[PDB]
């Protein structure tokens, strides 16, 4: 019952590996071998937002694609005005070391999470007139690594425990527990319909789950070190990947493997964030090497840089409809690009 | 443990009964929802200062 | 942008201001504040470190925080020992914290390990202390010593010999050898001799000294970090 | 002399 | 619990003096701007005096200024209005109404109780033409304002808000910005309309909606409200 | 006869290169870097010295003409007023960035809880009242004659006062050599040599980088203002006799270029210098020159 398993699980491996070698007969590559390049993308920067007096870690953006969010090493959640640069809120988090934060599909809360194993949702719009705590989910070994909305009552959090959950905010209780993965999960990535997601953890694999059933659906595996951030296709077939070996990929939920693999010889960094466009023809990565590259993503060539940051590019993101890129940096500024 | 590999090889087994297509259809796919899009990315292409929020 | 605002627009940059307003004023008062990391070969000091400092406050828990004030200077000591995760993933969070306190029980040599075979406590804590004094994220950050319970190890060194942790050692059997021992090598493990010192001092005093020690070597530390600076401008 | 006479004063 | 108390009206020779006093309760008083607003008996309302957040910005009516001061004690949750040589056309009562100004607030959704003074014996015109109409219950009603500006702004807002005051009751926000429902209102009510031209409908008419409707400005100080538009039977 | 040329270039030469070089960091220190205890006084600094330069075409054109005034008689007040607030307020700063740079650099435990953002508001109002204070007698002795076809404009004591001459003359002469040389001088002095040796009674080494930044300095101060006030002094003898007053018409220029030079020099030798400002300046304007 010991060494007859791991056979039986190597033979399942073989037979897996088998059949998603005889569904491939030509690459991606070779199929957009025709279509015309997207050329040179250049980009501005048309805003710096400043105020955080730290490194700043995480941000997100509303479903407005104006107001967004923002999470310093010192104990702030800030909500900008992007128009006008204009802070509208100042929310101070009883831990400073935090990790990530989320916004509301309704714009009606935040989220917050760190080192405290705690995800704290705050309520924006009070009568009082101030900013509350309107619940604190505990029941993570590990630090918090993401947290995503579903609606307004549920949220689902990854942390370094190796495990992911789903929550039921108006009790508080763990509704869903994921535990498929060996290494801390690292990031986190809802569809667009918002039935499943997928975890990028650091035994250097993905894992596709189901939100309703609660177990895991597929396995991709393909880079050499941990993977730091995830993304999902705006078709919501297709996912990207970014890892610590300098290396961008992207999978496929259908044909179940890799389609194409971004990276260069004189890229040595590893990646922090990754994004789509509202498309998905351009594929924005940021990196440790203080700059952000934008990829062609059906032609796996470099297309424009994003150079305007003195420190590395922690947190990366794209409107709904897809006018700016807001990317964060180690550095107290936020910058806006278009 | 006998719990472990146990779970493990029916994990292997259930994900190894799936559908596949073939990776050019895939790409035929991909491709087929980026371009029928083009024309709504303002990345891809930018529109014109008076449509522009951040002008800036 | 002075002129073409309207009346609910001036008044939310009004409100901007005054929110940037109270960002400075915290930020400037949380800049004055020394922030040590407590890291130790598992937290050795699981009393004397943490209660001897008179403490007062401004489904496992993760990060401890410990607010204490001495002779009219803060100090935030963060304490990292239920964390149980890749060190690799949460150690640049502390890339900046004016001092590293590491904590080694040098009575904790004759004992072999837990929940393991053939390895010494002691070289573990050579080993800990090597991986984090030569880390990248901390090439500046100074790092004091302390070690524990140096009654149970004078109390134990005369029935066992301290050739049974360093096989190399040769010398006498008494108090100020196998320390002076003990302290050089592990003060060897610095491969970055350069702006870095180890401060190291036996803490079993139980006494007041110990936070004497801590504040002589965080000004220490602030007085080097500031003509390093070398900026009269 | 007038004191101030060649300086800015 | 949001609640404004006013207090400290009374009768008054002419030429005298008078303070008058509102309490808030339940909410974060300092981060709310707060207006002074009176209504003379059996005539509209009128805009009289308005003070930032932190004092910072104080803007008074033409009628009232040289002689009216307002203030405000944050510590005290406190608002004061010190009045002087009060003439004859100051017999009025007094609201203290709050207001906050970010992206997305609703300003003016909260008004106090009032307090009755009563002494002894360009500017934006918005128009009412429409002073009464006969409603029957369960049918459609609309309301018509107009403007001799355009409250279009360049940024895209509209700045009209439409208030309700019952009979014997306190006014209260129905409609701000022309388009947005405020919380607490239902449904039927619903607000549309171009510049210099808008209108506040109301579908299937249930009880307790009899009483004056009022529109008003926000486009720049001073702030003028209309006639006020009975809504009976 | 040479030296009147001599003064005429240092007065061009000041001019030419000293108003942009106080502008620069007037724009670069107050506007984009973040506020800082530090850079304050930089800031305040930079800000009297452009403004001591800024009113310097009166002077020189005065110098000039052969010595003559004719710009009325209010305008020599506000020029005097203008030249004693400026300098007096630069100097005091001088002393300020000395005073702070002492104490936060080996007295930490008295900063920290002193050094704050709104306790340098007041040392900055209280700085540029005394300026003003100290400059009061300016605007008021002042006074034009004329002689020779020209009209002198001068410090006029002659206001029918019995206790006239040598008392006032005196009280004016040493309270601006007091105050404005002395005190300075042994207090920057002081200040930099008791860091200097007290950072080595505790084995801590200092950069060659920043002593010779503390030593070229002082050097500059000392050179630059000690003829001034010496003249100043030396000035107060043709009240008890007859005296040359050729060295006097020449001494005076050149100590007065030489002081025009230091107000030039000081946002060259404390700041512009720096690496700090060398690594700042050129990472921004390698991007502004890059927008267009
Ligand atoms: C007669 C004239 C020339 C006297 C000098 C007046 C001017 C130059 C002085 C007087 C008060 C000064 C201000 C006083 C305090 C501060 C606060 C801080 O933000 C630094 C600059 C700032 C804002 C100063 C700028 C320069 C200032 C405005």
């Amino acid at each position: 019952e010991l060494d007859q398993l791991r056979q039986e699980a190597e033979q399942l491996k073989n037979q897996i590996r088998d059949a998603r070698k005889a569904c491939a007969d030509a690459t991606l590559s070779q199929i957009t071998n025709n279509i015309d390049p997207v050329g040179r993308i250049q980009m501005r920067t048309r805003r710096t937002l400043r105020g955080h007096l730290a490194k700043i870690y995480a941000m997100h953006w509303g479903t407005d694609s104006r107001l967004l969010v923002s999470a310093s090493q010192d104990g702030k959640l800030i909500i900008w005005d992007s128009y006008t640069t204009n802070k509208v809120h100042a929310i101070p988090l009883r831990s400073s070391w935090v990790m990530t934060c989320a916004y509301a599909p309704s714009g009606n809360y935040v989220a917050c999470g760190g080192l405290d194993n705690i995800c704290s949702i705050y309520n924006l719009k009070t009568r009082e007139g101030n900013v509350r705590v309107s619940r604190e989910l505990a029941g993570h070994t590990g630090y918090l690594s993401c947290c995503r909305f579903l609606d307004d009552n549920q949220i689902v959090t990854s942390s370094g425990d190796t495990t992911c959950a789903l929550w039921d905010i108006e009790t508080g209780q763990q509704t869903t527990t994921f535990t498929g993965h060996t290494g801390d999960v690292m990031s986190l990535s809802l569809a667009p319909d918002t039935r499943l997601f997928v975890s990028g953890a650091c035994d250097a694999s993905a894992k596709l789950w189901d939100v309703r059933e609660g177990m895991c659906r597929q396995t991709f595996t393909g880079h050499e070190s941990d993977i730091n951030a995830i993304c999902f296709f705006p078709n919501g077939n297709a996912f990207a990947t970014g890892s610590d070996d300098a290396t961008c990929r992207l999978f496929d939920l259908r044909a179940d493997q890799e389609l194409m693999t971004y990276s260069h010889d004189n890229i040595i960094c590893g990646i922090t964030s990754v994004s789509f466009s509202k498309s998905g023809r351009l594929l924005l990565a940021g990196y440790d090497d203080f700059n952000c590259n934008v990829w062609d993503a059906l032609k796996a060539d470099r297309a424009g840089v994003l150079a305007g940051h003195d420190n590395r590019v922690s947190c990366l993101g794209v409107t709904d409809d897809g006018m700016a890129v807001a990317t964060g940096s180690w550095d107290s500024f936020l910058k806006i690009w278009n | 443990s006998i719990a472990q590999a146990r779970k493990l090889v029916e994990q292997l087994k259930m994900e190894a009964n799936i559908d596949r297509i073939k990776v050019s259809k895939a790409a035929a796919d991909l491709m087929a929802y980026c371009e029928a899009h083009a024309k709504e990315d303002p990345l891809l292409t930018p529109v014109p200062a008076s449509e522009n929020p951040f002008r800036e | 942008m002075g002129c073409t605002l309207s009346a609910e627009d001036k008044a939310a940059v009004e409100r901007s201001k005054m929110i940037d307003r109270n960002l400075r004023e915290d930020g400037e008062k949380a800049a004055r504040e020394v922030k040590l990391l407590l890291l130790g070969a598992g937290e050795s000091g699981k009393s004397t470190i943490v209660k001897q400092m008179k403490i007062i406050h401004e489904k496992t828990t993760g990060i401890v925080e410990t607010h204490f004030t001495f002779k009219d200077l803060h100090f935030k000591m963060f304490d990292v020992g239920g964390q149980r995760s890749e060190r690799k993933k949460w150690i640049h969070c502390f890339e900046g914290v004016t001092a590293i306190i590491f904590c080694v029980a040098l009575s904790d040599y004759d004992l072999v390990l837990a929940e393991d075979e053939e390895m010494n406590r002691m070289h573990e804590s050579m080993k800990l202390f090597d991986s984090i004094c030569n880390n990248k994220w901390f090439t500046d950050t100074s790092i004091i010593l302390f070690l524990n319970k140096k009654d149970l190890f004078e109390e134990k060194i005369k029935k066992s010999p301290l050739t049974i942790c360093y096989p190399e050692y040769a010398g006498s059997n008494t108090y100020e050898e196998a320390a002076a021992y003990i302290q050089c090598q592990f003060e060897d493990l610095n491969k970055r001799k350069d702006t870095k010192e180890i401060y190291t001092h036996f803490t079993c005093a139980t006494d007041t000294k110990n936070v004497q020690f801590v504040f002589d070597a965080v000004t220490d530390v602030i007085i080097k970090n500031n003509l390093k600076d070398c900026g009269l401008f | 002399y007038f004191p101030g006479q060649f300086a800015f004063s | 619990d949001v609640q404004l108390v006013e207090s400290g009206g009374g009768l008054v020779q002419p030429g005298g003096s008078r303070k008058l006093s509102c309490s808030a309760s339940g909410f974060a008083f300092s981060s709310f701007g707060m207006h002074w607003v009176r209504q003379a008996p059996e005539k509209g309302l009128e805009w009289v005096a308005y003070i930032s957040s932190g004092s910072g910005t104080i803007y008074y009516a033409d009628t009232v200024k040289g002689r009216f001061t307002i203030s405000r004690d944050d510590p005290k949750n406190t608002l004061f209005l010190q009045m002087t040589s009060l003439r004859s056309e100051d017999t009025a009562m007094y609201y203290c109404v709050r207001s906050i100004y970010y992206y997305g607030s609703s300003p003016f959704d909260f008004w106090g109780q009032g307090t009755t003074l009563t002494v002894s014996s360009s500017d934006i015109v918005m128009t009412q033409a429409t002073s009464s109409v006969p409603v029957t219950p369960g049918e459609s009603v609309s309301i018509s304002c107009r403007s001799s500006k355009s409250l279009l702004h360049s940024n895209g807002n509209t700045y009209l808000y439409w208030f309700l005051q019952r009979p014997g009751q306190s006014p209260q926000l129905l409609i701000y910005r022309m388009s947005n429902l405020a919380s607490g209102v239902p449904d039927r009510f619903s607000g549309s309309g171009s510049g210099t031209a808008f209108t506040l409908t109301i579908s299937r008419l249930e009880a307790e909606d009899v009483g004056v409707y009022y529109c008003m400005q926000h486009l720049e100080y001073p702030l003028t409200f209309g006639a006020g538009t009975k809504l009976e039977l | 006869g040479v030296v009147h040329w001599v003064s005429l270039v240092l007065y061009c030469l000041a001019f030419v290169l000293g108003i942009p070089g106080n502008a620069i960091v007037i724009w670069f220190t107050g506007f984009k870097w973040k506020k800082t205890v530090t850079t304050l006084w930089f800031l305040n600094l930079a800000i009297a010295d452009f403004i001591f330069l800024l009113f310097l075409p009166l002077y020189i054109s005065y110098v000039a003409m052969n010595f003559h005034w004719p710009f009325g008689i209010w305008l020599c007040k506000a020029n005097s007023f203008t030249a004693q607030l400026n300098m007096f307020a630069s100097v005091f700063f001088l002393t300020v960035i000395s005073l702070d740079h002492y104490i936060h650099l080996i007295h930490p435990v008295l900063s920290h809880r002193h050094r704050t953002l709104k306790n340098s508001l007041i040392v900055i109002i209280f700085i540029w009242l005394l300026a003003s204070l100290i400059g009061g007698p300016a605007l008021y002795f002042r006074d034009t004659v004329e002689f020779n076809n020209h009209t002198l404009c001068y410090n006029n004591f002659q206001k029918h006062d019995p206790d006239l001459t040598l008392i006032r003359h005196h009280v004016l002469t040493w309270v601006k050599f007091i105050i404005g040389y002395l005190f300075p001088l042994l207090t920057m002095s002081i200040c930099y040599l008791c860091l200097i040796f007290k950072v080595k009674k505790r084995s801590i080494l200092i950069s060659s980088r920043h002593f010779w930044t503390i030593l070229v300095v002082v050097v500059a101060f000392v050179v630059c203002w000690t003829p001034y006030h010496l003249f100043s002094i030396w000035e107060l003898t043709i009240h008890h006799n007859s005296y040359s007053h050729h060295v006097m018409q020449a001494g005076i220029p050149l100590s007065t270029g030489l002081a025009f030079l230091n107000s030039c020099l000081n946002p060259i030798l404390y700041v512009l210098i720096s690496k700090k400002f060398q690594a700042r300046f050129r990472s921004s304007v390698a991007e502004i020159l890059k927008y267009t």
